[PDB]
């Protein structure tokens, strides 16, 4: 402790007085990660495996809640043609607790690859759906130029080349009748310098590229306060009090005492936060159970030692917190270790802070 | 930045695009926190005088 | 079913200020002995709520429209309104929602549902052992192609008939958030005539409905088939905006002050 | 005229002064 | 950036593109307004003297 006087100072002779060094800090001594049971497996290889999908402007849905998702089945890795994705991987995912999950599943072309992304537009962007800005998720590609291509092009499918306006991010249109295509309007039936807006693709297995098809999977997330039942492949972990660990609680990972506290909260609150809008005390998302979050134990450290030409003796002063492990004493300012305490009164030498002061002599 | 929260930028981006994040939560913490000191060097020329 | 009662006719609209009235918990999240400011769909402070009633010959059953989503104040003394009929046709033709109280439970169904033009849940035969439980269904006559049901928690419902000032006091916020249907609950008794009673209440929210369609307008299911009449009942629809309140929270998480920045 | 213990959760240290108040009173 | 006037940005490149245009902006301008309420402060406490 000395020696960190001397890196502090920057030099190898310490004048006599009191000087500040480095901050202590108690480190999480274990992990508890405690959720519930689970309930099911989400449909993760069914999107992918499905036989057809619907088209970009109507593509078909389904939502699963209650993340963590089924983990065991991770196609992330050369099983398909293009993979995108943004954030991480659905293998670091099994980590993350989400509220929602929207899996979405159409088959678009060759050149609109580029036009399926978050905050982007283009043909089918704009006319029939865009992805959020918010999108966490990944961007899943296939070649099905092999299955959905038919022979003289592929009409099951269909795609909106024009439309009056340009659709919002997350927004569906699946009307088929015919509109407005250019700046004029024709009243319905297509004519007068106007096109029939809704188009059928031309899939061809023989053509190249731009005619392929390729089935897009799309995994919407949301994530908010409500609570998860599953995360990871560890469960309980059983819960371990008054001590310093790293916990996972209802999706919030964090670092802190884990004490018991006497807080009512309403059926329907989850957790709490404190004045800094920070996690304050959460609920069990297993059992029944309120579980306040407290600090683990920080402060500064204090070096109280005469100078270099007087003796080595070196007093240790902790700001603010009382030493329970371990000359040890215990002042207003903190623990106090390495000094040895006088009833007399003497002149302030080194002073210590709160009316005590600290000197060295027989 | 995306959140002002650590544990979620670090569990959420890639650590190549995390010390994007992180990186635009030090330098506005650092002005707020060069902000308090030059606030209270200000207000300790006053209590001194 | 298809046809309307005798004393079926529509009242003209009232007008009446909500005092505190449109204040609710923003989130699940709790908080203890601070003042939060949010912002979100309210109602406003000394607002105007529209005022309908029915009686024993003036039955009024217009239907209102849903856009940013409603505030709902219903005094009650044998509780006349067991629910309300949510969707945009409100026919067989799309999808609506119904919100019905049995006394029991709350029971939510999204189906396709053939509307009769007088929505009616029979109770009669009071004389011996009344129960005042539903008997008849003249709500609706099929349903089909359900895509969400939905049961609630046990609850409580007193529907004996009753004489003289109002008594129970039951206030709903519906809401709708990127098509998650929210609901709130709050029950208290009061003593009231005509209008509504001063106080201040928070209302906690009661079920979440992950459904997803659009409603453009609202009908409560009413009673309290043409001979058919209701009770004694008063019901209040507001309208939420986005406003700004400043809420303060107690030691148990119970909002005791609200405070609208957008009147004075 | 805690909102000390509250701000020194988040690395905010309250330092406590050398000249304690009995001792103001003595030199007063 | 590309030009200080705003509306030259907003009509030109795209809602996404155009945050990080703005951002430059904002962050040039928080710097500078800065600058100048700490600089009153510091003549204030010399008037004040």
């Amino acid at each position: 402790p000395l020696s960190e006087t001397k890196c502090t100072l920057k030099s190898f002779t310490v004048e006599k007085g009191i000087y500040q060094t480095s901050n202590f800090r108690v480190q999480p001594t274990e992990s508890i990660v405690r959720f519930p049971n689970i309930t099911n497996l989400c449909p993760f290889g069914e999107v992918f495996n499905a036989t057809r999908f619907a088209s970009v402007y109507a593509w078909n849905r389904k939502r699963i809640s209650n993340c963590v998702a089924d983990y065991s089945v991770l196609y992330n890795s050369a099983s398909f043609s293009t993979f995108k994705c943004y954030g991480v991987s659905p293998t670091k995912l099994n980590d993350l607790c989400f509220t929602n999950v929207y899996a979405d599943s159409f088959v678009i072309r060759g050149d609109e690859v580029r036009q399926i992304a978050p905050g982007q537009t283009g043909n089918i962007a704009d006319y029939n759906y865009k992805l959020p800005d918010d999108f966490t998720g990944c961007v899943i590609a296939w070649n099905s130029n092999n299955l959905d291509s038919k022979v003289g092009g592929n009409y099951n499918y269909l795609y909106r080349l024009f439309r009056k306006s340009n659709l919002k991010p997350f927004e569906r249109d699946i009307s088929t009748e015919i509109y407005q295509a250019g700046s004029t309007p024709c009243n319905g039936v297509k004519g007068f310098n106007c096109y029939f807006p809704l188009q059928s693709y031309g899939f061809q297995p023989t053509y190249g590229v731009g005619y392929q098809p390729y089935r897009v999977v799309v995994l919407s997330f949301e994530l908010l306060h409500a609570p998860a039942t599953v995360c990871g492949p560890k469960k309980s972990t059983n819960l371990v009090k008054n001590k310093c660990v790293n916990f996972n609680f209802n999706g919030l990972t964090g670092t802190g005492v884990l004490t018991e506290s006497n807080k009512k909260f309403l059926p329907f609150q989850q957790f709490g936060r404190d004045i800094a809008d920070t996690t304050d005390a959460v609920r069990d998302p297993q059992t029944l159970e309120i579980l306040d979050i407290t600090p683990c134990s920080f402060g500064g450290v204090s070096v109280i030692t005469p100078g270099t030409n007087t003796s080595n003796q070196v007093a240790v002063l902790y700001q603010g917190v009382n030493c329970t492990e371990v000359n040890v004493f215990q002042t207003r300012a903190g623990c106090l270790i390495g000094a040895e305490h006088v009833n007399n009164s003497y002149e302030c030498d080194i002073p210590i802070g709160a009316g005590i002061c600290a000197s060295y002599q027989t | 930045a995306i959140s002002s929260v650590l544990n979620d930028i670090l569990s959420r981006l890639d650590p190549p695009e995390a010390e994007v994040q992180i990186d635009r939560l030090i330098t506005g913490r650092l002005q707020s926190l060069q902000t308090y000191v030059t606030q209270q060097l200000i207000r300790a020329a006053e209590i001194r005088a | 079913q298809c046809v309307n009662f005798t004393t079926r006719t529509q009242l003209p609209p009232a007008y009446t200020n909500s005092f505190t009235r449109g204040v609710y918990y923003p989130d699940k999240v709790f908080r203890s002995s601070v003042l939060h400011s949010t912002q979100d769909l309210f109602l406003p402070f000394f607002s105007n709520v529209t005022w309908f009633h029915a009686i024993h010959k003036r039955f009024a059953n217009p239907v209102l429209p849903f856009n940013d989503g409603v505030y709902f104040a219903s005094t009650e003394k044998s509780n006349i309104i067991r629910g309300w009929i949510f969707g945009t046709t409100l026919d067989s033709k799309t999808q609506s929602l119904l919100i019905v109280n049995n006394a029991t439970n709350v029971v939510i169904k999204v189906c396709e549902f053939q509307f009769c033009n007088d929505p009616f849940l029979g109770v009669y035969y009071h004389k011996n052992n009344k129960s005042w439980m539903e008997s008849e269904f003249r709500v609706y006559s099929s349903a089909n192609n359900c895509t969400f049901e939905y049961v609630s928690q046990p609850f409580l419902m007193d529907l004996e008939g009753k004489q003289g000032n109002f008594k129970n006091l039951r206030e709903f916020v519906f809401k709708n958030i990127d098509g998650y249907f929210k609901i709130y609950s709050k029950h208290t008794p009061i003593n009231l005539v005509r209008g509504l009673p001063q106080g201040f209440s928070a209302l906690e929210p009661l079920v979440d409905l992950p459904i997803g369609i659009n409603i453009t307008r609202f009908q409560t299911l009413h009673i309290s088939s043409s001979g058919w009449t209701a009770g004694a009942a008063a019901y209040y629809v507001g309208y939420l905006q986005p406003r700004t309140f400043l809420l303060k929270y107690n030691e148990n998480g119970t909002i005791t002050d609200a405070v609208d920045c957008a009147l004075d | 005229t805690d909102l000390i213990c509250a701000q020194k959760f988040n690395g905010l240290t309250v330092l406590p002064p050398l000249l304690t108040d009995e001792m103001i009173a003595q030199y007063t």
